[PDB]
């Protein structure tokens, strides 16, 4: 596993020893090379994971997450170099250092064998994101949003630590393999109920679960393009990965304690999908759609069936790619008009046709158009929920109806109609932005031909 | 063809009727079939025979991997991790093999339904019975284990089923 | 291209239902000042139009002739 | 339908119910009924792959019609005799069904009339 | 239905194109002689749609009606089907009468 | 759509608008031409019946009842011209309308084609640039100190001037841009 | 140039499809399943040479 | 936004808005790609009455026609081999009750 | 004389049927003139920047910023806990959750009770 | 083909379109007449509807109201 | 249907004008289904999406 | 193809053609610069019908606030030319 970690570490002295006009080129090239190297982890087994050493291991669940995390960094560098042009060399290198540190922390988090190390890295990921949001954000709210990002997570994650060090004091180990093999049932008691709550809510906050989701429309909106990209694509999936990992020790209590969270998630799908219909901010609309999509993965993990787990993995990967592309597309318009109001700039299909095509593809993939992996994950989760309960089909389908509504609306408001007259500074799209959307969307369509690569260990 | 086994993928003797014409009009289907044979089939078989001659010049083989039988979870101690790991791997392999057996039976059923045409309800009772038996066995073994399944959970399910059967037998013997 | 408008003095309501409208309006003490403007809709090739049944039987005569000649030929040819 | 008007507007007990019919034994009035004869064997019907609704007492004529279709394929105007025979057999089946309907109807209007006459003969 | 419905729509589009993107039948006058081919095509299509015997629609629609008439059917469904069969000819007559018969009602620049 | 609106519509304008609307809806009802002419003459006689009413209250009441009668008797599906706000081709060609400033972002290879057109465009741009200050000064001097009471704009008054705020009116894309 | 279109858009695709079906698709069982041909009385089997007996002496109500 | 004059020279013709004028709290719902409050030739609460009455009458007539179906004066269709018992599912080891059809 | 038209929320009253346009006062004319003056001044202010050759970018509309700020950032500072607000929030945020919980619990208890006594016809239910 | 707008006159017509329309109308009518003369039973039926009142009580096996 | 449609269409040639009946208004406005179902449910959903769900 | 490129002379010819077909207007006294009120002695209701006749002639609708101002055929021709982007 060190063959991926060490080059990511070497990215730092490389960036700090590069020329003032050569940091972006070298960083992008070597991050793409690291992604190519990380592609080798997709060769998984059918019975047990890839145990590299006592500290790091890779399963079929963490391999696609690793690949996506390594792939996102070149895209973040490509999207960030536009608005950081007037920045000084030292601060450019500091921003690239923040991105590299975030990638390294995510790489170590997705492969840690022991739960305490996983928690340590999973919490260490907060610092670079907070620094990026609160230092390179554009508006005055970026400070407050930062606080919302910091204290929402910690208030959920601090009890988790108290749980973890407790478990090692009773079972003797926190290694995932030992925990899986030596699993024991959870008795129905208040102490076990609160231990279940402590081991779960830390991942519910990061999803975010409906009710504890207020930090996301702030953090995603006020963050820069790379911050929002890393927040939507990868940082939201940490909760899902941790919950899928830790639900082993929670049975059979998960049958009883999941009802409030299940109800919250199935109603939050409708609530957030309806909120998306009336949103004057485009970035806020994308952020709320992210919560609407993550509620489905919450339900899938809670119902605890193999089809649900496969659907959750596929939906996590697909949503990461789709949300990253949508945030990039919104940022392209923002860098022209310097406003996030959706109705300010209209009829952009006439002026930017290829960008309109990118918008159409992103919108179609967002609403789970078959045979995209978004649709595969959504349909697997729907079938698992229908097996869990038939009446669920009333809600999920309703959500689908709303999902296609606010998506195409978002496409109609910005791309169709007539252009606003007073705006006259809409320059043709650069090759960098078009390449960014192409690199966002081509793997998304490529993953259709090989879905088993992103279906998790339950395949 | 010899690519697959005919005992595992059976089919009826393929009775077909000989052409018996009644009118003097020409058959367009025969003319088009001759055109397809002369224009499409012959170049394809020529290219394939060339490819086969090329393949025959380099003959190398690949082997089916054989796995030894290791003790199951029933023979492992409570906290002995090594035999537990080996038994769990063997159980996962057996689970995959059972899945593929169910897949083969389902393929038989699908081929039956398509082949028999309008008499599929009567001429495919054997396939339906085989699928019902295999599905019942698979449901008894692996159903309701859920995610995070293991050999221990399957053993517990089998023990519970055996207790239920023993109680039912004792109740029946009291009459 | 290279065409000019027809003479405007030829548009007379004579022989058209605009005469009927003019008479029923004169029976009320009123006049139609725009009657000529519409006379072109009743003057030339638009003067006569077919009815619904005649429209349905557009090619009934020729088709019936073909049908009867074919039937007469076949009936006498069948008596070999 | 007339029968619909008579059943729905008149007395329903005087006319048959199509769902529950026939309500009388097949030998209630007939002195001797011979069993209906079927020409095509089950194996012939199975091999011809006839539809289950198409597998009726008129199946042999349908088999002949299908065979004549397949034999003279390019001339799709040749099976007039076979199609006519199959249609005539289906027509005979339909008139047999109508005969059964009328027999059942008049059996019902006869039975209740006899019972009411017996009751009236026992008034005093 | 595919055949005559598609060709009826092409006839409607031909009329619309020839009348300067005008789709209201109130401004379509006498096109029986002005557009003989489109007129005959729409007449044939309306006849086929209404179930004229031995046309394309006769071999399906009339058999459908006769099948509904001899089935254990909801009586209201049968009655509504017959009324719809009448209304089909009703609106075909509307189209033909208001698009091809009478006097022209379009702008004079032909 | 070119004329600046007024603060209110006088009685005469309201009656004229009602007359035009009633005639249009009557034509929608009376499909045939001669019937429409007959009933349009009837409606014109009905309107002329009270052409010289001097009682303003009575005139307003008559207009109110006429409006009520029209609203009750309006056609549910009135005829609309194809390019009218309700027509089938209202905003059909807006997707083909491209603003002229986009031509400033063309690559020099694209501007290599159509050289005379871009020379004339440069002449037009110079003419626009050279006359902006005079138009601003004219607007400042003509406008009352409180502000413009209406949206009407004054024409050019000197010899070498252009009417103020003329660029976007003159440089409209087209009615059929493609 | 007379019929170049008919070989680049029909002949090459049908060659490729026929090769893929004949030598790859049917290499696996049950990939191409055909409906059983209809067998009528009096038919002759091409495999075993069997002759299906006639349909039992029609009543001949003509 | 649909009720506003379409012949006015709006600053945003598609949205029918002028620059600087106050914007309705619910503009995004009235964008005229959406909910319309334009006056109708027939008043509300009359269209509702007509539509609900038509739908209820249709449903009640369909239920009545279900209660009073339409059929032909024929008996049940007769099938030769025990009502095609072997074809209709099978179970050849049962020998069901013989259904007997006689000529009439 | 004719069936009267009555307005509704989704079918508003037409301008021609509104009596306000048929009872005019000098103050009404003054109000209309003032509205026209405000609209004309706004139109002039917009057109001056719209036709400016030096201007490059987007003309900033204070009304749009006010609309977005009121819809997003001005809501909580102007919120007060009232019986109406508390009741509406409690209902619309709590009632649906317990309603769906009751529905799903009832259905799942029925299904589990059916499973326990072994009458559900779970044949061919391999995948879940 | 090159025809001009006429402005209140009947539009110019070509021989080909008129003869094609007439030919196709005649073809449709000939087809209808030919099929009717050959396949009348498809419209007027082929078999007669029997009258149930004409069936005797001996054909249907009906006892003479005394048994 | 052909005959009644033709007769009522030829009726329009007469010089008589009368206001439409309620049946014609129902038929022409598509049974008031778009006029109701595209306005009431859409308004209620779009109002609840902001008044309660968002605010 | 589509409609021919109509010109200024065509618009003027059509406008004068429609006006000459109006019974209240004498064709001889009618001119391009003839005012509808001063020269021809018409009223406002007549002007509305003239505008409607123009709309039916050219197949497009003129808004009332623009229609009230057109007082001679030359104004109508200029308005139609501005509508249809006719420069010659
Ligand atoms: C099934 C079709 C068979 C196709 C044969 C193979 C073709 C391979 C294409 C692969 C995908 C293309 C890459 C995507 C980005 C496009 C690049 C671009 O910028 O275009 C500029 C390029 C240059 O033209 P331009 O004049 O400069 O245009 C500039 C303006 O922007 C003007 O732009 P525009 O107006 O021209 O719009 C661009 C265009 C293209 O933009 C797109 O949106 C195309 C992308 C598809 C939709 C993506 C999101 C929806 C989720 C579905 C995901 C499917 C993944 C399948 C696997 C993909 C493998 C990579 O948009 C559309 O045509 C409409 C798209 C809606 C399609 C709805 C149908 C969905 C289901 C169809 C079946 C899918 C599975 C097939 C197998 C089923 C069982 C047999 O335009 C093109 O050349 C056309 C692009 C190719 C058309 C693709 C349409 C169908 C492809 C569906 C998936 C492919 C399956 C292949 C397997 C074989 C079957
Ligand atoms: C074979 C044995 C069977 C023999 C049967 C006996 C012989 C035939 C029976 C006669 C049946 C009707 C025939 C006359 C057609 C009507 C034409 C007409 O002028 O009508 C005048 C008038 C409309 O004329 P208008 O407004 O003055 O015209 C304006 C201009 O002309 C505007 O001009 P335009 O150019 O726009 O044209 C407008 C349009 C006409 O504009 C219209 O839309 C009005 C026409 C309505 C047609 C409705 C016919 C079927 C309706 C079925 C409804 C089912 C139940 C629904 C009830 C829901 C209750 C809420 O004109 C047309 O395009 C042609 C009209 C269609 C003619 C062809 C119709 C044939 C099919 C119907 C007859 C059935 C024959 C086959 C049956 C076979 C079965 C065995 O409508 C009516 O007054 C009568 C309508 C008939 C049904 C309405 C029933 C009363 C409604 C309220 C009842 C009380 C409800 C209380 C509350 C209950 C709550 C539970
Ligand atoms: C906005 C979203 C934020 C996140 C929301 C998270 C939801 C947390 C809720 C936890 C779900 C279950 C917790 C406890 C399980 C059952 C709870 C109780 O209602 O059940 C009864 C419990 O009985 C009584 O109700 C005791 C609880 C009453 C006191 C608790 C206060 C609950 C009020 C709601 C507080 C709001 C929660 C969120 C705080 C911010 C069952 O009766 P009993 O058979 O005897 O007990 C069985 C449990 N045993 C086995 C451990 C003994
Ligand atoms: C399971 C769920 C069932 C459905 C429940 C109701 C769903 C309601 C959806 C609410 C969506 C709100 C936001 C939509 C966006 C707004 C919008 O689209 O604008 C409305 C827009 C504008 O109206 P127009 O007439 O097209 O144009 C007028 C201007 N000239 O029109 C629409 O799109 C409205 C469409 C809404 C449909 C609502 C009615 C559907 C309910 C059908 C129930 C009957 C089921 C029958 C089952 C059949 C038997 C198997
Ligand atoms: C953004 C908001 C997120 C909120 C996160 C906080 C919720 C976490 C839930 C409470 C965490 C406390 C659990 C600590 C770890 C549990 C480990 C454990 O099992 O210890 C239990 C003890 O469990 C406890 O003591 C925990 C009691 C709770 C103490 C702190 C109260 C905090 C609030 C609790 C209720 C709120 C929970 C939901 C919060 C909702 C937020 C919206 C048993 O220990 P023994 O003493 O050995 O008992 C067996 C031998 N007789
Ligand atoms: O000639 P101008 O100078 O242009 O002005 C003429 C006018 C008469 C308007 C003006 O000079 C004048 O003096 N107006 C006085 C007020 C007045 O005339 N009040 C009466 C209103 S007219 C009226 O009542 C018309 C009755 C017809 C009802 C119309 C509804 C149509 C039914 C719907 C058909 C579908």
């Amino acid at each position: 596993m060190l063959k991926i970690i060490i080059p990511t570490t070497m990215l730092l002295p490389m960036t700090w020893m590069s020329k003032h006009n050569m940091i972006w080129i070298n960083a992008t090239v070597h991050s793409l090379l690291i992604s190519l190297i990380s592609l080798s982890l997709l060769n998984q087994l059918g019975e047990n994971s890839l145990n590299f050493s006592l500290t790091f291991f890779s399963d079929s669940l963490s391999a696609p997450l690793l690949v996506l995390t390594t792939w996102l960094l070149p895209l973040m560098l490509m999207a960030s170099q536009s608005h950081l042009s007037k920045e000084t060399t030292t601060r450019k290198k500091l921003y690239i250092t923040m991105l590299i540190l975030l990638q390294l922390f995510l790489i170590m988090t997705f492969t840690a064998t022991e739960l305490i190390l996983f928690y340590i890295l999973f919490e260490a990921t907060l610092v670079p994101t907070l620094i990026i949001i609160t230092r390179w954000g554009n508006q005055t709210e970026r400070l407050n949003a930062g606080l919302y990002f910091l204290f929402y997570t910690l208030a959920g994650s601090l009890p988790l630590l108290v749980a973890l060090v407790y478990i090692q004091n009773t079972t003797g180990s926190l290694n995932f393999l030992i925990i899986h093999y030596w699993s024991h049932p959870l008795s129905n008691s208040w102490s076990n109920i609160f231990m279940w709550l402590a081991c779960i809510m830390a991942f519910m906050v990061k999803m975010p679960l409906y009710g504890l989701h207020l930090w996301l429309p702030k953090a995603h909106v006020e963050a820069p393009i790379a911050g929002s990209m890393v927040l939507a694509a990868v940082l939201l999936k940490l909760g899902g990965y941790g919950m899928m990992r830790i639900t082993t020790i929670l049975n059979p209590l998960t049958n009883y304690m999941a009802y409030p969270f299940l109800m919250l998630s199935m109603w939050g799908m409708i609530m957030t999908s309806s909120i998306c219909l009336r949103q004057t901010d485009l970035k806020s609309l994308i952020a709320y759609s992210s919560v609407s999509h993550m509620a489905l993965v919450i339900v899938a993990i809670m119902i605890q069936t193999p089809w649900s787990f496969m659907g959750a993995t596929a939906l996590m990967i697909a949503h990461g790619l789709t949300s990253s592309m949508l945030f990039c597309l919104a940022n392209t318009n923002y860098e022209r008009v310097h406003s996030r109001t959706m109705i300010l700039a209209r009829g952009l299909q006439t002026l930017l046709p290829l960008m309109a095509t990118w918008w159409l593809v992103a919108s179609l993939t967002n609403l789970a158009l078959p045979p995209s992996i978004n649709l595969i994950g959504e349909l697997f989760i729907i079938t698992a929920s229908f097996s869990w309960s038939n009446i669920t089909i009333i809600l999920m389908g309703m959500n689908m109806m709303i999902t296609a509504l606010y998506s195409l609306y978002m496409l109609i408001t910005t791309q169709r109609g007539k252009y606003t007259h007073h705006i006259n500074n809409i320059k043709p799209s650069f090759t960098r932005e078009n390449a960014l959307m192409a690199l966002h969307i081509l793997p998304l369509l490529l993953l259709t031909l090989n879905p088993k690569m992103i279906l998790g260990p339950l395949y | 063809p010899d690519s697959w086994d005919k005992d595992v993928y059976p089919e009826p003797p393929r009775r077909t009727p000989a052409p018996a014409p009644q009118t003097s009009l020409p058959n367009p289907v025969t003319y088009l079939t001759k055109i397809f044979d002369l224009l499409v089939d012959r170049p394809v078989t020529l290219a394939r025979e060339f490819i086969e001659q090329q393949h025959a010049k380099n003959r190398y083989y690949y082997y089916h991997r054989e796995f030894r039988r290791v003790p199951d979870i029933t023979e492992c101690e409570e906290k002995d991790i090594l035999c537990m790991f080996e038994a769990e791997m063997q159980w996962r392999r057996d689970y995959k093999v059972d899945q593929e057996i169910v897949n083969i039976i389902q393929e038989r059923l699908k081929a039956c339904q398509q082949r028999e045409g309008e008499s599929y309800r009567q001429n495919c009772a054997k396939e339906l019975e085989q699928f019902t038996q295999v599905s019942k066995a698979f449901q008894d073994r692996y159903s309701d284990l859920g995610a995070h399944y293991s050999a221990r959970k399957c053993l517990a399910k089998q023990k519970q089923r055996m207790l239920a059967e023993r109680k039912a037998a004792k109740e029946a013997a009291a009459a | 291209s290279k065409m000019e408008l027809p003479d405007y003095k030829q548009w007379k309501i004579e022989g058209t239902p605009l005469e009927t409208v003019q008479e029923k309006l004169a029976a009320r003490g009123l006049r139609d000042p725009w009657g000529r403007n519409e006379a072109w809709r009743y003057s030339g090739g638009f003067a006569n139009n077919v009815s619904f049944v005649g429209a349905l039987l557009k090619g009934f005569k020729w088709g019936f002739a073909a049908f009867v000649v074919a039937v007469g030929a076949e009936y006498y040819l069948e008596s070999q | 339908g007339a029968h619909l008007a008579r059943r729905y507007l008149g007395d329903a007990s005087k006319e048959p119910d199509p769902l529950r019919m026939p309500t009388f034994p097949p030998d209630y009035g007939f002195p001797e009924r011979k069993e209906r004869e079927m020409v095509a064997t089950q194996q012939e019907m199975n091999d011809a792959q006839l539809m289950l609704q198409q597998r009726d007492y008129c199946a042999h004529y349908l088999i002949q019609l299908l065979k004549c279709k397949r034999d003279s394929f390019p001339n799709f105007l040749a099976c007039k005799h076979e199609q006519h025979d199959w249609d005539y057999c289906e027509h005979l089946d339909y008139v047999k069904r109508m005969k059964e309907f009328e027999r059942e109807r008049r059996l019902l209007q006869r039975k209740k009339r006899r019972e009411q006459r017996e009751a009236e003969m026992a008034r005093g | 239905h595919a055949f005559f419905k598609a060709m009826l729509f092409m006839c409607s589009g031909s009329i619309i194109h020839s009348l300067n993107d005008e789709q209201d039948i109130r401004k379509m006058g006498g096109l029986y002689k002005a557009m003989p081919f489109t007129t005959t095509a729409l007449i044939i299509g309306s006849l086929a749609l209404t179930g004229m015997p031995y046309l394309t629609g006769f071999y399906s629609k009339d058999l459908i009606i006769e099948a509904v008439n001899m089935s254990y059917t909801n009586a209201w469904a049968l009655l509504m089907t017959l009324i719809a069969t009448s209304l089909t000819a009703a609106y075909s007559t509307r189209i033909i009468f208001f698009a091809f018969l009478g006097k022209p009602r379009f702008p004079p620049l032909v | 759509a070119f004329s600046a609106p007024a603060a209110y519509l006088t009685h005469q304008q309201k009656v004229l608008r009602l007359y035009k609307r009633a005639l249009r809806h009557l034509e929608s009802w009376c499909v045939h031409r001669d019937k429409y002419r007959y009933f349009a003459c009837l409606m014109r006689a009905r309107f002329d019946e009270h052409k010289n009413e001097k009682d303003m209250v009575k005139a307003t009441q008559l207009l109110r009842q006429a409006e009520e009668e029209f609203w009750y008797g309006q056609h549910p599906q009135p005829y609309i011209f194809p390019e009218s706000p309700g027509g089938t081709s209202y905003e059909r060609y807006e997707c083909y309308k491209v603003p002229e400033w986009c031509l400033d972002d063309w690559h020099p290879s694209e501007k290599a084609m159509y050289p005379d057109y871009f020379a004339k465009r440069e002449q037009w741009k110079r003419l626009r640039r050279e006359s902006w200050e005079r138009e601003v000064k004219q607007l400042q001097e003509e406008t009352p100190p409180g502000g413009p009471r209406t949206e009407a704009l004054p024409p050019a008054r000197k010899e070498g001037d252009l009417p103020p705020l003329w660029w976007h009116i003159v440089t409209r894309p087209r009615e059929r841009p493609m | 140039r007379h019929s170049i279109f008919a070989v680049t858009h029909v002949l090459i695709p049908v060659w490729i499809i026929h090769y893929y079906l004949k030598y790859h698709v049917t290499a696996k069982p049950y990939t191409v399943v055909e409906r059983k041909p209809r067998i009528f009385p009096g038919d002759t089997i091409l495999e075993t040479g069997e002759v299906i007996p006639l349909m039992k002496e029609f009543p001949d109500q003509h | 936004q649909q009720e506003r004059d379409p012949w006015y020279d709006w600053d945003h013709p598609d949205l029918r808005l002028n620059w600087g004028e106050p914007i309705h709290w619910d503009l995004d719902m009235y964008i005229r790609n959406r909910v319309d409050t334009s006056p109708t030739p027939v008043s509300w609460n009359t269209m509702c009455k007509h539509l609900f009455g038509f739908v209820a009458f249709m449903l009640f007539m369909f239920w009545v026609g279900e209660i009073y179906p339409s059929y032909q004066p024929v008996g049940p269709k007769q099938y030769p081999y025990n009502d095609l018992y072997l074809e209709r599912g099978g179970d050849p080891t049962k020998e069901p009750e013989p259904v007997v059809h006689y000529e009439i | 004389s004719f069936p009267k038209y009555k307005p509704s929320r989704l079918a508003t009253l037409p301008a021609t049927l509104d009596p306000a346009e048929y009872d005019i006062s000098p103050e009404t004319r003054k109000a209309q003139a003032e509205r026209l003056a405000i609209r004309s001044r706004l139109k002039r202010e917009y057109l001056l920047q719209y036709n400016d050759p030096n201007r490059l970018g987007v003309i900033e509309d204070p009304a749009l910023i006010r609309w977005t700020y009121a819809r997003s950032a001005n809501i909580y500072p102007n919120f007060r806990p009232t019986p109406k607000t508390s009741l509406l929030g409690a209902l619309f945020g709590i009632g649906p959750l317990f309603f769906w919980y009751y529905v799903f619990k009832t259905d799942r208890d029925k299904k589990e009770k059916l499973i326990q006594e072994g009458k559900l016809d779970q044949t061919f239910n391999i995948s879940y | 083909v090159h025809i001009e707008p006429r402005y209140r006159q009947f539009p110019q017509l070509t021989r080909s379109q008129l003869i094609q329309a007439e030919f196709f109308s005649a073809t449709m009518w000939f087809w209808i007449l030919w099929r009717f003369w050959h396949d009348s039973d498809a419209v007027l039926g082929h078999f007669p509807y029997p009258d149930p009142s004409q069936w005797t009580d001996e054909e249907l096996g009906i006892l003479p109201d005394d048994e | 249907g052909f005959m009644l449609a033709l007769e009522l269409n030829n009726t329009t040639y007469y010089l008589k004008f009368k206001y439409p009946s309620q049946t014609y208004k129902f038929s022409n406005m598509l049974g008031y289904y778009p006029s109701i179902m595209h306005r009431l449910p859409t308004y209620h959903n779009l109002s609840m999406s902001q008044k309660s769900a968002s605010s | 193809s589509d409609a021919p490129p109509l010109t200024l002379e065509a618009i003027k010819d059509r406008v004068l053609y429609v006006l000459k077909l109006y019974d209240k207007i004498d064709p001889e006294k009618l001119s391009v610069n003839s005012h509808f009120m001063k020269d021809l002695g018409l009223d406002s209701l007549d002007q509305v019908e003239i505008i409607m006749a123009m709309e039916d002639e050219f197949g497009f609708e003129i808004p009332d606030i623009d229609a009230e101002k057109l007082m001679c055929p030359q104004e109508i021709v200029d308005y139609i030319a501005d509508k249809k982007d006719v420069y010659e």
